[PDB]
RNA sequence: CGACCGAGUGGCUUGCUACCUCGAUGUCGGUUCCCUCCAUCCUGCCCGUGCAGAAGCGGGCAAGGGUGAGGUUGUUCGCCUAUUAAAGGAGGUCGUGAGCUGGGUUUAGACCGUCGUGAGACAGGUCGGCUGCUAUCUACUGGGUGUGUAGGUGUCUGACAAGAACGACCGUAUAGUACGAGAGGAACUACGGUUGGUGGCCACUGGUGUACCGGUUGUUCGAGAGAGCACGUGCCGGGUAGCCACGCCACACGGGGUAAGAGCUGAACGCAUCUAAGCUCGAAACCCACUUGGAAAAGAGACACCGCCGAGGUCCCGCGUACAAGACGCGGUCGAUAGACUCGGGGUGUGCGCGUCGAGGUAACGAGACGUUAAGCCCACGAGCACUAACAGACCAA
RNA sequence: CUUGCAUGAAUGGAUUAACCAGAGCUUCACUGUCCCAACGUUGGGCCCGGUGAACUGUACAUUCCAGUGCGGAGUCUGGAGA
RNA sequence: AAUUCGGCAAGUUAGUCCCGUACCUUCGGAAGAAGGGAUGCCUGCUCCGGAACGGAGCAGGUCGCAGUGACUCGGAAGCUC
C-alpha cells in the first residue's frame, strides 16, 4: 500500500472488541483479520492505524448484527510517531465499516479521525468531521 | 510550542498529543504532566507549574 | 502438525566469545577509485541527542520539509599516521615487506610502542620502490595512532594504534601521497577523509554483557502457561535428539554475550564539526563535556561512551550522497529528565 | 483425462515373521529446541496449451528461504472460519519425560448397558485416580592455566571455519496503455512503504526503578517536632541514572561457472542436425563479493622497533569502557583514577517556626487557609578543585 | 425429533425447590494464561575460612562419520579429527 | 483467555448503612439474588437510656488522586447431568 507517513505500534490484535465510528448501523466491532499480514508462529495477527481489517459485528441493529464485513482503523489508543517526533494517541479504538472499493458503507464519520488516514483512504476521509 | 499544561517550552522532537473524545487536543511536555491531569488536577493549582506561577 | 518457524538467532557471528581486541580491525576496504587517500578514522564514542534537518531526499513526498532524527555524539580529533608499510604478493597471500618511520612523535607514544631510535626511512622506501619494480607489490597501507590526550572525556592517555589501509589513483601516485602524509608529522583529520552527508562504516567491540541465557543470548522463548511453573523458567526444551548422540553446536547455550565486534554498514553522516554545539547540558550522562573536533552519525553505534570506534567509507552503498544536509537545530537540553 | 494388462522404486500405513531386550531401551497426543530428505505447496528460471489478453491447466530444472492464527475433539487424522505468496509432505528409537505436560490407553473406588446361576467379564461408555536421582565419562556452549613453535613491544597475514544475513509482499508512475468486438486488462524499468528474519543502540515514546520526594490509615515513643513496625515498600501519587521493547539505527548491486531451457558454428551421413570436438546465453539454487572466528596452519607464519644487565613483565596502589573464579582495560604526583567540598545538570512539589485568617465556642479550644517559600529534602551524572587516598615498595627477566 | 446395536417402572420409572471443595457448557467483570517479554525485591547460586557425607565403579577410555556384528558399537573394519 | 484437555495459576469483588431485588419453589426459601447511592476530619448540637470511656441522627466548616484510605474484608448471572 501507499506509505502511511508515520510509525505505528499496532494497538489491536485478532479478537480485539472496538468501537464502530459511523451510522451504519453497528455499535462494536470484533476484528478477524488483518488485510496482506502475516505474522510468526504462535504470534497473535495484529492491526493498528491506517490498516484494514476483516470484523464481524458483535452489537447494533438485528439486521447488521453477525454480518462478515470489512474496515478501516480510524483512531487507536497505543502512540504512534510523527515525523517531527512528536506521539499522537487517541481516547478510544475505532475503525469505520467499508465495501469492496473502500467507500464507507454508511454516511457519517463519529469522532476525530488521524490525517494519516487521508493518504490511504480518501473516500473515507472525505466524510471526516474533524480531521487530527 | 508549549505545554498545555505547565506552560513551559516543548523541546522540539519531543512530547505527546492526546486526542479527547470530541476532537480536542492537548500537547503535553512530560509524562509529569500527563499524569497529574489524570489526577483530575489543574495546572493553576500546582505551585511548580508555570501557568500557577 | 507442528508449524515451521526460523530458527533462534543467526550462526553469522560466532564464536559468540570475547573480542581479542578492543580495537576494531576491518576486514575490507573501499575500491580504488579516484585519487589516492586514507580510508578510514576513528574517535570516540560520546553520547546521543538529536537534530532537526530539512528532508534531502529528492524521491520522498516530504522533501524540503523538518524532520527530526537521532544521532550519536562522536569526538574525532586528529590522529597521526606514523609509518608507511607496504605489503608483497607471494604464493601464501599478502605479507609485511618493510615499513617506513618518521622523528616527529607524540609525547606519550611510548606508553604502548618501543619507539623507534634508530631507523633508515630510505633503505626501506628503496625496497618498497625496487619490489614494485618487480611488479611484486602487493597494497600500501599506514600505521596510525590516536591522541586520548586531546579528549579530556577520556581517562586514558596511552593511544590506540590501528592500520588503515591507503588507496587511490595508481600505485606509484599513492606510494608517494602516502610517504607525504607521513614524513611531516602524520597529521591528519575527519575533514581530509569524510564529508558531511557520506555513507560510511561504523566498526566497533559492543557493549559486554558478562555471561548470559538462551532467552536473551539467542532469542529463545521463555517457557509458557503452566511449564513456567514447574521448575524451569528460562531453560530450552532439549539439547538435541536421540540420534546423532552428541550436542550439535546450533543449539542455543549460555555464554558470553557482547563486547564482541561488529561492523555496522551505511550510517550517513549528518555533521562533521567543532566547537561545543552538541553538547548536552548538564554533560553527556557518564561521559562528560564535548568541546572541540567531533562528528554527529546518523542513528546508533555499536559500543559504550568512552569506547574507540572506526571509520571507513562505506564499501557497499545503497544510496547516492547528498552532501551538506541543512541542520536547523541541535538539542541541548539535559540528558536527565 | 486416461481403463486393461505388464515392469518397477520407496520403507510413511497395514499385515506376516519371532532375529535382538522380559536381573525393564518409560506410553499416545501435545510442547519446546536442533539437523536432514525431495516424490516442490509458495517464491526464481523454463517448456506445452483446447496459449488474444487477464486468470488458468499440465510439465521441466530447483531443497536458498518460507509454509502462519483460530472454533469442536485428548486426539494423530480430519471437518470448519477468516487471513496468505503459499498457508507441501516426510526422516531423525513413529527425534525429543536424567526437558515439560498428563487430556487418552491401561492398576486399585464407583455407575450404566450387554453377557453370565455366580465370582466376574467386555478390543462398550462414564466420573476419580502419583511423574524418583547431588553428572564419573563422553558431547557441545562460553571462561582460564600450562607446554610446543624457540628476550620483548606494537601492527598484520590467512590455511581453513560459520552465515539466510537476508527472504517475501503491497502500492505509485508505466497505464486504463499493449492485447481485445466488448467485458476485461498486463510487462521491462524506476521509485515509496509493509511483513518475517538478523545484528546493534537508548536522543525520542514506553516499562521498571523495595535510589529518592510527597499524601494518608492503625499503633508505640506524653503532645508537637521527628521517627519505628504493618514481608522483607502499610497503602496511595510522582519518578532520576542504568537495564530494556512496545522505542530507534543498519542488513546490495555486481561479477564467474552451470541446471532445465533458448541458440550459434558443425560432422559422422555431400543434405539436415543446439553436440559428437568447439562456442554464445541462461535459475531465489553453486562460487566470489560482505560479516564473524582464526599462528597449535607440526611447512607451528610475516614486518618494524626496543632490548640480551637489562627492554619488557608480574606483584602492590586508586579504579572500571571489563567481569561467576581466572581473564580484560585504565590511572598512579611527568597525576584529575576515587572520595570530600562548591558549582552545574536532575527528582519531588512549597519545610520547621512565626504572623494573619478560620466554621464556631464565655473561654479554653480549633480541622484547615495565605505568607514567609520555585521552598524544604534528595541524586547511581558532569565540571571545578590535589584538601584526602593512588603511599612504601617486592619480584621475574634473554 | 428419535425405528431404543442393547431404555422402563422399589434389579424402581419419571421428576424436583433447597444443598455441594461432585461432571459438562454459556455471559458480564478481571487479569502477564497468551501476544512477548522487561526491570526490580528477598533467599541460594559464584569466590573465601571451618565442617564434611552418599549414589556409582569388569577393564580400557580425546571422539566423529559410515560400515560390520545376535538385526540398536567410545573399544571390531575403513576413513576423518585429536 | 487469542493461552490450555480445562481460566490450571494469578487476579477481580469485599467492612457498614440506605434504596432496591428476577425465574423457580416443598411457601421455609431463592436472597448479601441482581443493580444503585453513602462512608474522613474539624465545630456546635438533638434523640433513646439511669448511665457508659454505649447507640442513632442534625447543622456548618474543611483536606486528599483515593476517607471499610493500612489491616480486616463475596466476584456475579444462566443452562444441563
Ligand atoms: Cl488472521
Ligand atoms: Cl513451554
Ligand atoms: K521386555
Ligand atoms: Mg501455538
Ligand atoms: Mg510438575
Ligand atoms: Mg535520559
Ligand atoms: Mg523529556
Ligand atoms: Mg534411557
Ligand atoms: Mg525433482
Ligand atoms: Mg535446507
Ligand atoms: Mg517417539
Ligand atoms: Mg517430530
Ligand atoms: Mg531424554
Ligand atoms: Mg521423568
Ligand atoms: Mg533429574
Ligand atoms: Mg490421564
Ligand atoms: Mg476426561
Ligand atoms: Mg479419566
Ligand atoms: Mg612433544
Ligand atoms: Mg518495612
Ligand atoms: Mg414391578
Ligand atoms: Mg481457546
Ligand atoms: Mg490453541
Ligand atoms: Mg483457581
Ligand atoms: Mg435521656
Ligand atoms: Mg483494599
Ligand atoms: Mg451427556
Ligand atoms: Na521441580
Ligand atoms: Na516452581
Ligand atoms: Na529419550
Ligand atoms: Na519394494
Ligand atoms: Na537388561
Ligand atoms: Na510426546
Ligand atoms: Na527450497
Ligand atoms: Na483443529
Ligand atoms: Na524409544
Ligand atoms: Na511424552
Ligand atoms: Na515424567
Ligand atoms: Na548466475
Ligand atoms: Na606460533
Ligand atoms: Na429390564
Ligand atoms: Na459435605
Ligand atoms: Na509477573
Amino acid at each position: 500500500m501507499e506509505a502511511l507517513g508515520a510509525d505505528v505500534t499496532q494497538g489491536l490484535e485478532k479478537g480485539s472488541l472496538i468501537t464502530c465510528a459511523d451510522n451504519t448501523g453497528a455499535r462494536e466491532l470484533k476484528v478477524i483479520s488483518v488485510h496482506g499480514y502475516s505474522g510468526t508462529k504462535n504470534r497473535l495477527p495484529k492491526a493498528g492505524l491506517g490498516d484494514k481489517i476483516t470484523v464481524s459485528v458483535t452489537k447494533g441493529t438485528p439486521e447488521m448484527r453477525r454480518q462478515v464485513l470489512e474496515a478501516v482503523v480510524v483512531r487507536q489508543r497505543k502512540p504512534i510517531r510523527r515525523p517531527d517526533g512528536t506521539r499522537v494517541k487517541f481516547e478510544d479504538n475505532a475503525a469505520v465499516i467499508v465495501d469492496e472499493n473502500e467507500d464507507p458503507r454508511g454516511t457519517e464519520l463519529k469522532g476525530p479521525i488521524a490525517r494519516e488516514v487521508a493518504q490511504r483512504f480518501g473516500s473515507v476521509a472525505s466524510a471526516a468531521t474533524m480531521i487530527v | 510550542r508549549e505545554c498545555d499544561y505547565c506552560g513551559t517550552d516543548i523541546e522540539p522532537g519531543t512530547g505527546t498529543m492526546f486526542v479527547h473524545k470530541d476532537g480536542a487536543t492537548t500537547h503535553f511536555c512530560s509524562s509529569k504532566c500527563e499524569n497529574n491531569a489524570d489526577l483530575g488536577r489543574e495546572a493553576r493549582n500546582l505551585e511548580w507549574t508555570d501557568t500557577a506561577r | 502438525p507442528q508449524p515451521s518457524r526460523p530458527r533462534k538467532g543467526s550462526l553469522g557471528f560466532g564464536p559468540r566469545k570475547r573480542s581479542t581486541s578492543e580495537t576494531p580491525r576491518f576486514n575490507s576496504w573501499p575500491s580504488d577509485d579516484g585519487q589516492p587517500g586514507v580510508q578510514g578514522f576513528a574517535g570516540y564514542k560520546a553520547g546521543m541527542t538529536h537534530v532537526v534537518l530539512v528532508n534531502d531526499e529528492p524521491n520522498s513526498p516530504r522533501e524540503g520539509m523538518e524532520e527530526t532524527v537521532p544521532v550519536t555524539v562522536i569526538e574525532t580529533p586528529p590522529m597521526r599516521a606514523v609509518a608507511l608499510r607496504a605489503y608483497e604478493d607471494t604464493p601464501y597471500g599478502q605479507r609485511p615487506l618493510t615499513e617506513v618511520w618518521t622523528d616527529e612523535f607524540h609525547s606519550e607514544l611510548d606508553r604502548t610502542l618501543d619507539v623507534p631510535e634508530d631507523h633508515d626511512p630510505d633503505a626501506a622506501e628503496e625496497q618498497i620502490r625496487d619490489a614494485h619494480e618487480a611488479g611484486d607489490l602487493g597494497d600500501l597501507r599506514l600505521i596510525t595512532h590516536t591522541v586520548p590526550d586531546a579528549v579530556p572525556s577520556v581517562p586514558k592517555k596511552k593511544p590506540d594504534v590501528m592500520e588503515t589501509r591507503v588507496g587511490g589513483g595508481s600505485v606509484s601516485d599513492r606510494l608517494d601521497h602516502a610517504l607525504d602524509i607521513v614524513e611531516d608529522g602524520g597529521e591528519h583529520a575527519m575533514n581530509d577523509i569524510f564529508r558531511a552527508g557520506e555513507y560510511a562504516d561504523v566498526a566497533g567491540v559492543t557493549k559486554g554483557k558478562g555471561t548470559q541465557g538462551p532467552v536473551k543470548r539467542w532469542g529463545v522463548q521463555k517457557r509458557k502457561g503452566k511449564h513456567a511453573r514447574q521448575g524451569w523458567r528460562r531453560r530450552i526444551g532439549n539439547l538435541g535428539p536421540w540420534n546423532p548422540s552428541r550436542v550439535r553446536s546450533t543449539v542455543p547455550q549460555q555464554g558470553q554475550t557482547g563486547y564482541h565486534q561488529r561492523t555496522e554498514l551505511n550510517k550517513r553522516l549528518i555533521d562533521i564539526g567543532e566547537g561545543d554545539e552538541p553538547t548536552v547540558d548538564g554533560g553527556f550522562v557518564n561521559y562528560g563535556e564535548v568541546d572541540g573536533p567531533y562528528t554527529l552519525v546518523k542513528g546508533s553505534v555499536p559500543g559504550p561512551d568512552k569506547r574507540l570506534v572506526r571509520f571507513r567509507p562505506a564499501v557497499r552503498p545503497n544510496d547516492q550522497p547528498r552532501l551538506d544536509p541543512e541542520v536547523r537545530y541541535v538539542s541541548n537540553e539535559s540528558n536527565q529528565g
